[PDB]
């Protein structure tokens, strides 16, 4: 923290930012692919489920 | 599992419900256990609905003492007949127990020693009947019905049918060592494909005269 915020630099809020983000980032990775429906799962995406018709 | 395609029409039913009145018998019966078998269980099946069960003693006296309280004529039955008690059927008058991992998959099968009414007589029965030949076959209204036994060989049970699964067999093509339902017809007109011993092929649903 003292070396980060010696270039003006919170790395405290740098690193909480991308916890969020990364977060979001397995949201939206969820929402558009599903999560291990090949495994079994029942979580499913706007482009990998198993009711859709094919293109 | 979710409308994936619309048609210009419903189905006729669903298996195990009945399509037609007028004259019908069914008995209630409790399942019993295949593992309770004497003659161990050469064919086996899931208690499924669209089965036929076979008769497998009484439970009518209740009570260990020395007298004894009959309660209710009650029946206890098993999936392989060898005597035929009666096609299961009314899925309606159940529950979705479970399917082990999944509580509200969709399963037609009932668990051991659990409750069930089982059609002698049914104007119109929906059913799957499976093929006991490889080959495909056309059956038409004139046909019989015969159901597997659990104590049918392994060396006639080739395809690996179910426990207590209904067949359609033509006239005078009867698979070896199945057992037939007396006076059983096959009302609606189907045709099944060819099978093999690991894809079988589910029966499509289809109406039957029992009785």
């Amino acid at each position: 923290e003292g070396r980060a915020s010696a270039i003006r630099l919170n790395s405290a809020e740098t690193k909480r930012q991308q916890a969020a983000i990364g977060l979001e980032i397995f949201r939206n990775a969820i929402g558009f692919y599903g999560w291990q429906s090949g495994l079994g799962n029942r979580t499913y995406g706007f482009l990998n489920d198993p009711n859709l018709p094919a293109f | 599992m979710f409308q994936k395609q619309v048609y210009r029409q419903y189905t006729p039913g669903f298996p195990g419900d009945l399509i037609e009145d007028g004259p019908k018998r069914a008995r209630p019966g409790r399942i019993m256990s295949l593992s309770a078998v004497n003659p161990a269980a050469t064919a086996t099946g899931p208690n499924r609905i669209s089965r036929a069960f076979g008769y497998a003693g009484d439970v009518s006296a209740l009570g260990e003492g020395q007298p004894k309280t009959i309660a209710a004529r009650a029946s206890e039955v098993v999936i392989g007949g060898a005597n035929f008690f009666g096609v299961l059927g009314h899925p309606k008058h159940y529950a979705l127990f479970g399917s082990a991992g999944d509580s509200l998959a969709p399963s037609y099968d009932l668990p051991d020693g659990a409750e069930g009414e089982f059609f002698d007589m049914a104007t119109g029965l929906v059913v799957e009947i499976f093929n006991g030949a490889a080959t495909a076959l056309d059956l038409d209204y004139g046909d019989l019905v015969a159901y597997v036994p659990n104590n049918l060989p392994t060396a006639d049970n080739a395809l690996g049918l179910p426990a207590g699964a209904l067949v359609g067999f033509k006239a005078g093509s009867m698979p070896t060592g199945l057992v037939q339902i007396p006076n059983a017809r096959i009302v609606n007109a189907i045709s099944l494909p060819a099978q093999s011993a690991g894809n079988l092929v589910a029966g499509v649903t289809i109406v039957q005269l029992t009785q």
